[PDB]
């Protein structure tokens, strides 16, 4: 299980449930500001990914509140939010303002035991790279709040494969499991592979 | 480096290493023309009727004493049940200081029953770098959120400054000057100021207000013709 490992799909469509529960979830959404409409965002089966635990939102413009809907929506409650302070390499920040950094909403749904809470604080502040690439230090964060346990990307890219992440996304190459329990499940839904409708 | 372990590692704040926070004070010398005189009023909120202040305002800041600034306070019921919409004009602003709890959830529920969309996220974010919990929180909280709300048709989205001393509500400065370089009108309000928060350009109201000047007849008369639409960064 520990290693990285990825599943290329359509979010939209694969039947998560074959996943099991995850102590943590992230997602980077392509809100509608290749996007989700606000129902897709609203219909996604992110209910069944945890019974105890915390979701972690990237939200930029309306999806400020719209993201605060879908949390509700699949069960959160909005505990925290991160923010990311953008700089460059010399540590200096990068309509009506100039936006210099991005917001990561945190629900909690049901009661988690065993977490750090309070180790890390709400603001990161780290290098912008490409575009859309959110800061490495959010996994070392989610690590020391919650260690060793299984934790889910959804919308993840090549880069943000991790140790003890599942990682979600239409650009990952192929289908890496490792998870006895869970390449046990993806055979029995997914006999031939091939994950459409 | 990765600033959030070196929190973990020191008790330094990650945004204690941000770094560096032409004419552009022109701008600011027309802001001080335009400015009307002070003008300031002692009101318990809780029992006035707000409709008292008139003309409608251009700009309200809205600071309400949260229950976790301090570690009378106003809880979100109180401050959803405030009537922002009956003072402010059909085009203005708001600006809404919501702390870092179910504030950033609970204000902008108020934004929308008051009649604004929420157009910025202005975050001030508090260094330790001279001293390196809700039960709810997953993290250390060191921020706050001032909500900027728009209804009808230079400067960045962060307050970087140190934390103030223990009891110390007051909120930075800076956020006026964010306010008065987006030339929006010279009817300002701010409910909830106090004595040390009095500005010229301002109508500051608050239950702790120790002296008050203000007259209806007279803050409008700032604003009769032919000085009825100036943006606050015009020549008088
Ligand atoms: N229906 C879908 N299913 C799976 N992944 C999808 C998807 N639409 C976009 N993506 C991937 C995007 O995620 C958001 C953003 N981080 C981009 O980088 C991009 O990767």
């Amino acid at each position: 299980l520990f290693p990285p490992q990825w599943i290329c799909c359509d979010i939209r469509y694969l039947d998560v449930s074959i996943l099991g529960k995850f102590a943590v979830v992230m997602a980077d959404p392509p809100w509608d500001i290749g996007t989700l409409t606000d129902d897709e965002m609203r219909r996604l089966n992110i209910p069944v990914l945890q019974d105890d635990g915390f979701l972690f939102l990237w939200v930029t413009g309306r999806a400020m509140e719209l993201g605060r809907e879908c949390l509700n929506l699949w069960g959160y409650e909005r505990v925290d939010e991160i923010i990311w302070v953008k700089t460059n390499q010399l540590q200096r920040i990068i309509h009506w303002l100039n936006h210099g950094k991005e917001h990561c909403l945190v629900g909690v749904k049901g009661n988690p035991q065993g977490f750090n809470q309070g180790l890390d604080c709400d603001v990161i502040v780290a290098e912008v790279r490409s575009t859309s690439h959110k800061p490495d230090e959010i996994y070392g964060m989610i690590e020391r709040l919650s260690p060793g346990t299984r934790k889910i990307e959804l919308f993840g890219r090549p880069h943000n494969v991790q140790p003890n992440w599942i990682t979600l996304g239409n650009q990952l190459d192929g289908i890496h499991l490792l998870d006895p329990d869970v390449v046990a499940r993806f055979k029995q839904r997914y006999p031939d592979g091939i994950i459409s409708k | 480096n990765d600033y959030c372990q070196h929190f973990v590692d020191t008790g330094h704040r990650p945004q204690n290493f941000i770094r560096d926070v032409e004419l552009i004070r022109l701008k600011d010398e027309l802001i001080a023309k335009s400015n009307t005189p002070p003008m300031y009023l002692q009101a318990d909120i809780e029992a006035f009727d707000i409709r008292e202040l008139t003309p409608k305002f251009d700009v309200i800041l809205l600071e309400p004493p949260l229950e976790e600034y301090y570690r009378k306070c106003w809880t979100w019921d109180d401050i959803m049940k405030l009537e922002i919409d009956e003072i402010a004009a059909p085009r203005s602003f708001i600006f809404l200081w919501c702390g870092s709890g179910e504030g950033l959830d609970l204000g902008r529920v108020c934004l929308r029953k008051w009649g604004y969309r929420r157009c910025e996220d202005i975050c001030w974010i508090k260094t330790n770098k001279n001293n390196p919990l809700d039960p709810k929180a997953v993290f250390q909280r060191t921020k706050e959120h001032c909500l900027m709300g728009i209804k009808g048709t230079v400067d960045i989205d962060l307050i970087i400054t140190e934390e103030p001393e223990i009891g110390n509500i007051e909120k930075p400065v800076e956020i006026f000057h964010i306010i008065e370089h987006f030339c929006l009108g010279r009817r300002r309000l701010h409910l909830f100021g106090r004595d040390s928060t009095i500005r010229p350009g301002w109508l500051t109201v608050g239950p702790t207000l120790t002296n008050s000047n203000y007259n209806a007849e007279t803050y409008a008369s700032y604003f009769s013709a032919p000085n009825s639409y100036l943006t606050g960064c015009t020549e008088e």
